[PDB]
DNA sequence: GCATCCGTGAGTCGAGG
DNA sequence: TATAATGGGAGCTGTCACGGATGC
RNA sequence: CUCGA
């Protein structure tokens, strides 16, 4: 029930490295060249640093600041570019009638190149959640019909099926294969993620995409 | 994004990437007025090709093209959008020479003219919807009924 | 740049409901001025509009009743709160304003994450949607309490954090 | 004269011209005040007979944009100039009475 | 114990099962009780709370 | 009528002259003591229109 | 959240259609001084004054509440515009 | 490129 | 109260004069106290020497200059909005070579701004500061070619705008190229012009491996220096007729002319040290005996070849090393602008010498001083480095004077500033603070001089070190440049010493920045103090060693934004610098010598010194600083008091008995509180308001002019049309508000009438006029009123009238009136608070006292800070402070805890035990035992492992107290917080960011000229900008009508906005918008570019958006 | 077919002056 | 309205990525 | 330009 511990564990405040710097050691530091100093700070913030340790840490702190500062502008610029390239894209109709689609893989080649291994849960979710099945899928004695919007439970089911070897990829409607002019159709887009239900016709999904991609731009290190 | 612990759905990135693959390059004009090496929209060349095919002509041989978001944005059909983006001079000169007509399809063009954007409540799919109470509706239905 | 707009320092407002914000009385008096003039004419507060306006021109001439009138003016209406940089659509949200004494805007804690806003000096702009159409759009599509899940990921964006999590965990 | 494009902070920040209000075009408030004035004046004029209201309008220029002489209005209604002047006077008198009664036009006098 | 992830999942499930009105009310309840309990919890920060482990 | 399109094109000398309400012949702006627009200059009311409404 | 927002969203094929309906209805109410309301006297939205409960001045609130009753009809091409205008003017003059 | 230089050259011709 | 100080490091030297970087620099530039004939060839003297003589009367020469006394004193200059300046006279003589005639005269050149005692200027009434600029030092550099590994670039850099940058490179084809003004040409040619033969170059550069063969060109050696010279002139000046004397003039002016080319003394020195040569002057070559003579080129080429080959003792240069970056201080910058102005003056002089009578020319006739005055005025008014002085508090001014900028004229253009320029270089140690820099785009580009640092005469920054000989530390202090420092092994200041001998066998040191463990035998020097590493601001943060640098940056920066309070206190925990800051900032008044205080007043202190002389010190009272904060001095002595030299006479703003007082010492509790301190928000007690803590005085200045117009004169008067006695109540007879009147928004400060514009009354106005029978007045109300959200008490009026003594306004202006309005600002919800450790937050809630958490003795806390603001910020200093604060609260004492030499945990534990005895022993004496609630909390604490089970309640409570924690009762319930809470004294400041200055709202208001869009800014009653991204947000919501409304009715649609306002005041719904005016503007501006933009309907038929108004 | 010179972008809002 | 007069004078330059004519 | 988020 220690304060730092409770805050870190609950998710209220703090991560392991910050806690470590408070209680353990400050650790290794970089030179202004990116090169790392051989001698780490053995002191924590509790114990207090020496002036030399503080000065050595300043290089890294400053580099971090300059990095952030230079990152916000490139991120804003990128966002404006994305907005200008996507702005006309709107959900204009219910269904373009395409029979084209993409296949989202549930497995990926390992770096060992030994075989294929199941992709991470979050990745599969980010590729499947709220999407419309482009073909009938039959797994674990369950029918997932063509035209079905994949709920999170459907995704988890598909993951289970993949683990049992019943499926390696999922046929899905996608903006990539949508044949709607100047936009996408409802089926190829899938869920309005903010409402966990099919997207309303008229939604400016291009703008939403640009913002969705641009927003975490300043978190990318 | 995954590396940074950011959760982002694939379909947004797919929207953008689809915008990056919007254009093609002519490898052979065929029975068309197009030129070899001419860059145009995939949609337009496919429409042209189905038109020539339905006419019994030779379709246009085209190669897929990839371009970055900047160039794709500048290569758009709408001169207002492009000019308001950047390279204003270039865009305006080419559009002026071509006598280009902006059909106000997207959001920026409409924003510039202060029009109602073709999205949300301004979508053609919803903005013509009417509302009427049953009293008024019946009072109208009787007027229709007597004529 | 736009009319019917303002800005001020933001404050926490824990007591507020998800769909509410705290709007300073004087800010509201300026932002909703024509509505207030009309309403003041409707009641006995002023003979006509011009008299009401001249009356609001000097602070020492402003009497208590005009505040009550103001309360009737804002009833059911929403304002838009905006924090720059506006990185995604949730950098603008609609809220039903509650009039407060003081000069700070009160912002709900659960919406902070979306506006990337905290209380170390942050400021926020306020805008008044005028027409019935703009108000309908704001109350239906942009209301904070109707926008709980992220458009980017589909995950909850309005959710417990900080002290809230701390208490519940405890 | 000085340039409207003189920079205030730096070239990428602000221009002197940005700080200069347009004094020519009427504000929304002014326009609405003029509108309410016209409406209230018509309201007050409706309490008169058509001839006295019309005589007042012609004599003050609310019709064709210009104020006619007593001879022009008189010739228009087919009466003596003295007659039309007397009609204008009784019209004004009634307006003053009604105004003293309702006080609806005072606030527009600034 | 209720923490960030379980509370997030609770909010999402509540959204799915009950709709946004009820979910909004749930959010305000969680807010109120969370603040209330955090107040009297006893959570604070002193220099001795930054515990150096001997192992170090 | 409703605006549906916006075209942009080169302007011919004749088109430009069709736009014009008069030629600006003098590099003058306003008069140094009356502060009124000079004749045939960049602010001439003869060309560009009246400074005051209906006057 | 707006009372019954989930049901309202359930009533339309697109949320924006809901917004359009609510807005146009609000305008209809404002144009006819609420005399054309489909709400019974007990269903009328109220606002607490200094004196007491009065009618809610907010026409959007009214519109949404009316929409929740099912007594309103919406869709495209229900009636020529001018005919609607004239009939509503006849039933409830301004 | 420089109009003054150009003019001084053209002048230098006579 | 007693002040206990910790630490064992004995500072050998005190801090230098903290503003000397300004004062000494300007003093050096002016040389005003130096009799003319003794002046050095530096500063403005050097400027004169460069400009004169002016030849082709035939000669105008300079003898000397003098500076007179200021025509007006500083305060008067602040009042009348004048520049504080001194008249400059130059003694010139005109000589005709043929006639031999000599005319001599002293000519007036205008005025030069003088620096005040504190290092600042007064320019047009406002205090300004010339910020020092960091740049690359002049000299000869060698860097690795980024394209060709193994190849190097030589760069000869002179002073800014004192010659072009010249580059020497070895081309892929082997030839050695020279680049000047972006022109690549074979260096061999220039070498030939300099008078070098193939023999000399062969014997001089033959050692290197074949490089010299890229230098060998027969066609160049086959021609004498003249032909080579003309060839070069053709290679550099295409089109220009290759005349001999023109080539000579151009090349001389490019390479040899000292009036045009100038390495600094620093550049000369560096070139000499690097190339191992000696320069006669500061140019690259000379013109001696009709020919050119080399000085720098051959040695530079020699070094370049040697470095390329691999010859030992040759290295590239780190350009960010502080031995290669120097500081241009105010003296140098001003001198540069002075030099420019003088050059223009000289051109004017020659121009006048060509004209006029040739026999009747005096120096006065030839000299027009206008361009010089213009250059000076331009420098002090509109230069980038000339900044509006920050004087929110004295520390603000002090810090502002010690700032260093990499930007500015001749400096780095931003976004071309990569990570390198912004980095903390190893050589910054002791010279430039690694902490104090802005957040955001300016990071690393604006910095601060370290506390012990001094800029030397060459402009390089130096830091002090102590000499160490045989493990013995002397009191001999040496100030070194970074270049010098790189030669030695330098021990840390905290190295254990017994007497003057190093007591450890392993000592921590630096060698070229690299940390290394050495024996005392190896130690050559030792740091003076930890203080020397950081700026003055960072040196004010106690327990700095426990704070992460990112938050230290914030606390440091935020100290400058602190507002002087009416009851300001020095911190309970200080670093020991708080007195020097007050003294050096010239805030407070100190006794000049020993003596006795004769008179003490709120306005003045009279002191009788030992000499017997009576010195009267007037006290500045309720004066307005640049930022509107109060500047006043309070007497701190009493009548008859005996004072010694340097003793305090009066406390300035933010000063408590000579100690820097940037805020308040408040009792804080570290705990969450009902969401009111969520995400950095802060909860405070109403008790703070009750006893005027965080109350600050602010003065605003309002101004109004009455001028002559073509329609009649404006005038200040009380006779304002159509206003009641109620509205004119506080106006005096002349139409100016009275002293002492309370003014509110809408109230008139100064009455003014203006003759109406030529009114053609609309028929409505005519009819209404007839109805009410009142003549429309000739003049109208144009009075100065209190703006929305402002007001207070009128404290001063100033009236300047034309036709009155000492008064002459700008042309047409009849009179100017100024009204000063003071307000006493209490802390409110939304005001920004901060501590020195980077903890900041706005007040979110002000609680009544009975709601505050309180100690068992009934004492309520003042401030509640959230613990969640600590772990991820890693600024534990604020915690330690709090602990010490706790002790200090019960012992009634203050502490000096030096950075890196501060109090340690055990000592704080001792003090907390001592304080516990006072806190609890008193209770047990008063006849009270332990409380039930305390027992409950103790049970919980036992569960938390905070106290040892088995001990008595007192022993456990004592353990908690030693952990800095106490039992706290909830004021609302009387029940204890379930855990013990960290409580203690903390120093918190109120920052200048007050919500009163920030709240702003607009319905309608002024619009712009061309765009017809609302103006921006609170002052113009402006509207918020709804930018591209906000638009994107609305688009993403599908809020089409809201957006269109923003685009049209709300901004730039004239018919739309008018109709919208009218509809709303009528209670009708707003109408459908139409075309935004800025689109019409766009169309017209495209037409002006000869482009035809046409709005068409679906049938491709034109639609007129100008409604026929623009079609003939 | 491949190095060279030129023109152009480089986050937001807000504040002061 | 007439002695004769005849080719200027600025110029510190620490970023980066792309489309382009080009032009090596 | 400097400051703020
Ligand atoms: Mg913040
Ligand atoms: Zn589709």
């Amino acid at each position: 029930f220690n304060p730092l511990y409770v805050m870190a564990q609950s998710g209220a405040r703090g991560n392991p490295q910050q806690i470590r710097q408070l209680c353990g050691l400050r650790g290794l530091m970089q030179k202004p060249s990116g090169e790392t100093f051989e001698v780490p700070v053995r002191s924590s913030f509790r114990e207090g640093l020496t002036v030399l340790e503080y000065f050595i840490s300043s290089h890294g702190a400053r580099k971090g600041g300059a990095d952030t500062a230079l990152r916000t502008a490139d991120s804003g610029y990128l966002t404006r570019k994305l907005v200008d390239v996507t702005h006309e894209i709107v959900v204009r109709e219910a269904d373009c009638g395409t029979t084209n689609y993409i296949s989202v893989p549930l497995f990926q080649p390992d770096e060992v190149t030994r075989s294929l291994r199941l992709r991470k849960r979050a990745d599969i979710e980010a590729g499947l959640y709220g999407r419309v099945l482009a073909r009938e899928v039959e797994v674990l004695g369950v029918r997932l019909e063509e035209g079905r919007y994949l709920s999170m439970d459907d995704v988890h089911l598909l993951i289970k099926a993949a683990e049992a070897g019943e499926i390696q990829e999922v046929p899905v409607r996608s903006p990539l294969t949508c044949q709607t002019r100047y936009g996408v159709c409802q089926k190829c887009y899938g869920y309005d993620l903010s409402m966990a239900r099919p997207v309303s016709i008229g939604e400016a999904v291009g703008i939403v995409a640009a913002q969705s991609i641009g927003e975490p731009g300043t978190q990318l290190t | 994004y995954r590396a940074q612990g950011v959760k982002l759905h694939d379909k947004h990135i797919e929207i953008v990437v689809r915008q990056m693959m919007k254009y093609v390059e002519v490898t052979d004009p065929g029975d068309s007025r197009l030129l070899e090496g001419q860059v145009l929209e995939k949609w337009d060349v496919e429409a042209l090709n189905e038109r020539l095919i339905a006419e019994g002509k030779t379709p246009v041989a085209w190669k897929p093209l990839l371009m970055g978001v900047t160039k794709s944005a500048l290569s758009t059909k709408s001169w207002l959008s492009a000019a308001s983006f950047q390279n204003t001079t270039h865009v305006l000169t080419e559009a002026a020479i071509a006598g280009k007509k902006d059909e106000l399809i997207g959001l920026k063009e409409n924003v510039i003219l202060g029009r109602l954007i073709p999205a949300g409540t301004g979508s053609d799919f919803v903005r013509f919807t009417q509302v009427v109470d049953q009293k008024t509706l019946k009072a109208i239905e009787e007027a229709r009924k007597e004529a | 740049r736009v009319d019917y707009s303002g800005r001020s320092v933001i404050v926490v407002g824990p007591q507020l409901k998800l769909h509410q914000c705290g709007l300073p009385k004087r800010m509201a008096l300026e932002l909703f001025k024509p509505f207030l003039l009309k309403k003041m004419e409707e009641k006995g507060i002023a003979p006509n509009v011009k008299a009401a306006r001249r009356m609001l021109e000097r602070q020492r001439d402003i009497k208590d009743e005009v505040w009550d009138a103001l309360e009737e003016v804002i009833h059911g209406k929403v304002v838009l709160l905006n924090r720059a940089p506006t990185l995604h659509r949730l950098g603008i949200q609609a809220f039903q304003p509650v009039l407060v004494e003081g000069q700070s805007i009160q912002l709900h804690p659960l919406v902070c994450e979306a506006f990337n806003a905290d209380f170390d000096g942050d400021q926020m702009a306020v805008h008044v949607p005028l027409s019935s159409f703009a108000q309908a759009e704001a109350r239906i599509q942009m209301l904070s309490a109707h926008n709980l899940l992220s458009p980017a990921s589909g995950e909850p964006l309005a959710k417990p954090s900080r002290d809230i999590i701390l208490g519940l965990y405890y | 004269p000085v340039s409207l494009e003189t920079p205030i902070g730096d070239e990428k920040d602000s221009f002197y011209g940005d700080f200069i209000p347009d004094e020519h075009l009427p504000s929304p408030v002014d326009a609405a005040t003029q509108s309410l004035l016209s409406e209230e004046l018509e309201k007050a004029l409706s309490k008169l007979s058509e001839r006295e209201a019309m005589v007042l309008k012609l004599r003050k220029g609310l019709i064709d944009g210009r104020e006619h002489t007593l001879e022009e209005v008189g010739a228009f209604f087919g009466v003596t100039r003295e007659r039309i002047r007397q009609i204008e006077n009784k019209a004004l008198r009634k307006l003053k009475y009604h105004e003293s009664r309702t006080r609806k036009l005072r606030d527009f006098l600034d | 114990p209720q923490e960030k992830n379980s509370l997030k999942d609770l909010v999402y499930q509540a959204f799915l099962r009950l709709g946004m009105e009820k979910t909004a009310r749930l959010l305000d309840a969680l807010k109120y009780y969370g603040f209330t309990f955090s107040t009297t919890s006893g959570i604070t920060i002193g220099i001795d709370d930054a515990v150096i482990p001997e192992e170090k | 009528k409703e605006v549906r399109k916006v075209r942009i094109a080169l302007a011919s000398p004749e088109k430009i002259r069709s736009w014009s309400y008069g030629e600006v012949e003098k590099p003058e702006t306003i008069n140094y003591r009356t502060l009124k627009p000079e004749r045939d200059g960049l602010f001439d009311e003869r060309i560009f229109g009246p400074i005051k409404d209906y006057e | 959240a707006e009372p019954g927002i989930d049901k309202l969203f359930g009533m339309v094929d697109s949320k924006y259609r809901l917004t359009v309906v609510v807005a146009k209805r609000a305008q209809q109410l404002l144009r006819h001084g609420f005399k054309n309301t489909v709400l019974e006297p007990e269903e009328r939205p109220k606002m607490q004054t200094l004196e007491g409960l009065f009618d809610d001045p907010n026409a959007v609130t009214w519109a949404m509440k009316e929409l929740l009753t099912g007594r309103l009809v919406f869709g495209e091409n229900l009636v020529p515009e001018d005919r609607l205008q004239k009939e509503m003017e006849r039933l409830y003059p301004v | 490129s420089d109009p003054v230089r150009q003019y001084l050259h053209e002048i230098g011709q006579v | 109260m007693e002040i206990k100080r910790f630490g064992r490091i004995r500072e050998v030297i005190p801090l230098p004069p903290l503003t000397e970087i300004q004062v000494e620099s300007y003093r050096r530039a002016l040389q005003a106290d130096v009799p003319p004939e003794k002046r050095e060839n530096v500063g403005i003297q050097a400027a004169f020497r460069e400009t004169f003589p002016i030849e082709e009367g035939l000669v105008l020469d300079f003898l000397e200059y003098r500076l007179g006394e200021p025509p007006f004193p500083q305060d008067e200059c602040r009042e009348k909005d004048l520049t504080y300046q001194a008249p400059l006279y130059a003694r010139l003589q005109l000589i005709h070579k043929d006639t031999g005639l000599i005319k001599e005269d002293e000519v007036f050149l205008g005025h030069i701004p003088l620096m005040t005692e504190d290092g600042s200027f007064i320019i047009n009434g406002a205090d300004r500061v010339i910020v020092s600029q960091i740049h690359r030092s002049p000299g000869v550099y060698f860097t690795p070619d980024p394209a060709r590994p193994g190849r190097y670039i030589a760069s000869i850099i002179p002073l800014p705008k004192r010659g072009p940058w010249i580059d020497l490179e070895v081309e892929p084809n082997g030839v050695v190229s020279m680049k000047v003004n972006k022109r690549k040409f074979p260096l061999v040619l220039l070498l030939r012009v300099l008078g070098y033969d193939q023999e000399t170059l062969a014997r001089e550069l033959g050692a290197y491996g074949e490089l010299v063969q890229g230098l060998m060109d027969e066609s160049v050696f086959a021609m004498r220096p003249e032909e080579a010279l003309i060839r070069l002139f053709t290679l550099l000046r295409p089109g220009d007729p290759p005349k001999r004397d023109k080539a000579v003039a151009y090349v001389y002016g490019l390479i040899a002319d000292p009036r045009r080319y100038d390495l600094g003394e620093a550049g000369r020195y560096k070139a000499e040290e690097k190339l191992g040569i000696r320069l006669s002057g500061r140019t690259l070559a000379r013109f001696e005996d009709g020919e050119f003579k080399d000085e720098v080129f051959l040695p530079t080429l020699r070094y370049l070849f040697a470095l390329t080959a691999g010859v030992p003792g040759h290295e590239v240069d780190d350009i960010d090393h502080l031995g290669n970056r120097r500081i241009r201080t105010v003296g140098e910058l001003m001198t540069d602008q002075f030099r420019v102005g003088l050059a223009r003056l000289a051109r004017g002089v020659r121009e006048r010498m060509l004209m006029g009578s040739e026999d009747s020319l005096t120096p006065a006739k030839l000299v027009n001083s206008r361009p010089l005055e213009a250059a000076i005025r331009e420098f002090f008014s509109r230069s980038q480095l000339s900044q509006f002085k920050d004087e929110t508090n004295p520390l603000s001014s002090l810090r502002h004077k010690r700032r260093i900028s990499a930007l500015g004229p001749g400096g780095l253009t931003r976004e071309r500033a990569g990570f390198d320029v912004r980095d903390v270089h190893r050589t910054h140690y002791g010279r430039i603070c690694p902490v104090e820099t802005p957040e955001g785009a300016n990071i690393g580009l604006i910095t601060s001089l370290a506390a012990y640092a001094r800029v030397d005469e060459l402009g390089f920054i130096r830091t002090p070190y102590r000499r160490v000989v045989g493990g013995v530390v002397t009191d001999e202090v040496v100030y070194m440049t970074a270049t010098e420092e790189d030669r030695y092994t330098i021990a840390q200041a905290n190295t254990p010493l017994e007497g003057n001998r190093i007591a450890a066998e392993r000592v921590v040191a630096r060698r070229k920045g690299e940390p290394v463990i050495v024996s005392p035998e190896e130690v050559e020097f030792m740091d003076v103090s930890p203080k020397q590493v950081f700026s003055v601001n960072t040196n004010l943060i106690p327990f700095l060693e426990h704070d992460d640098a990112n938050r230290a940056l914030m606390g440091s920066n935020m100290q400058t934004q602190a507002v002087p309070l009416i009851r300001a206190q020095a911190p309970v925990v200080m670093t020991g610098l708080e007195e020097r800051v007050v003294r050096d900032s010239l805030a407070a008044l100190y006794a000049e010598e020993d003596g006795e205080v004769a008179k003490v007043d709120g306005n003045r202190i009279v002191v009788r010194y030992e000499d017997g002389r009576l010195v009267e010190y007037p006290l500045r009272r309720f004066y307005r600083s640049n930022q509107g904060t109060a500047l006043d001095q309070r007497p701190r002595v009493v009548v008859g008091q005996r004072v010694r030299k340097g003793d305090l006479l009066a406390d300035g703003p933010a000063s408590e008995n000579g100690f820097l007082a940037l805020g308040q010492n408040v009792l804080v509790a570290i705990m969450p509180f009902d969401g009111y301190n969520f995400e950095d928000a802060i909860v405070i007690s109403e008790e703070l308001l009750k006893r005027d803590f965080y109350t600050s005085i602010h003065i605003e200045r309002y101004e109004i002019e009455a001028r002559d117009t073509k329609l009649g004169p404006e005038r200040i008067t009380r006779d304002i049309p159509h206003l009641s006695e109620a509205a004119l109540r506080d106006l005096d007879e002349e139409g100016v508000v009275r002293i002492g009147a309370e003014v509110k928004p809408g109230d008139i400060l100064v009455g003014r009438t203006s003759f109406k514009g030529e009114s053609e009354p609309t028929p409505e106005e005519r009819l209404l006029r007839s109805i009410f029978g009142e003549k429309a007045r000739d003049v109208k109300d144009t009075s100065l009123r209190v703006p929305p959200g402002e007001g207070g008490i009128v404290v001063r009026t100033v009236r300047l009238r034309r036709g009155d003594p000492g008064v002459e306004l700008k042309p047409g202006v009849r009179e100017v009136v100024r009204v000063y309005v003071a307000q006493k600002r209490k802390l409110q919800v939304g005001d920004k608070l901060a501590n020195r450790h980077g903890n900041k937050g706005v007040v979110a809630k002000i609680l009544p006292v009975e709601d505050m958490p309180h100690l068992p003795d009934g004492t309520p806390v003042d401030v509640i800070l959230n613990p969640l603001g600590v772990p991820s910020r890693m600024n534990l200093g604020q915690i330690l402070e709090t602990h010490l604060g706790l002790a200090g609260y019960f012992l009634g004492q203050r502490y000096i805890s030096p950075i890196f030499d501060g109090a340690k945990e055990p000592e704080i534990k001792e003090l907390l035990a001592q304080a516990f005895e006072v806190y609890f022993g008193k209770r047990k004496g008063e006849g009270f035992g332990v409380d039930k609630r305390e027992v409950e909390v103790l049970r919980r604490a036992e569960k938390l492992g905070l106290v040892t089970p088995g001990k008595t309640p007192e022993e456990q409570l004592k353990e908690l107290f030693l952990q800095g924690k106490v039992v706290l009762y909830d004021g609302r319930t009387g029940e204890p917080i379930e855990g013990p809470i960290v409580v203690g004294q903390m120093f918190i400041m109120k920052l200048y960011h007050m919500v009163e200055d920030k709240m702003h709202a607009r319905s309608t208001g002024p619009y712009s000229l061309i765009t017809q869009q609302p103006l921006g800014g609170k002052a113009q009653f402006g509207g918020q900008r709804f930018g591209e991204m906000e638009v994107w947000a609305l688009e993403a919501y599908g809020a089409a009508h809201t957006l269109q409304e923003m685009l049209t009715l709300k901004s730039d649609d004239i018919e739309g906005r008018n109709a919208a306002y009218e509809a709303i005041i009528k209670g009708e719904d707003v109408p459908e918008p139409s075309v935004p005016e800025s689109f019409r503007v766009l169309v017209k501006e495209l037409q002006a570019l000869a482009l035809d933009v046409q709005t068409l309907d679906e049938k491709d038929n034109p639609v007129d958006i100008f409604e026929g108004l623009a079609s003939k």
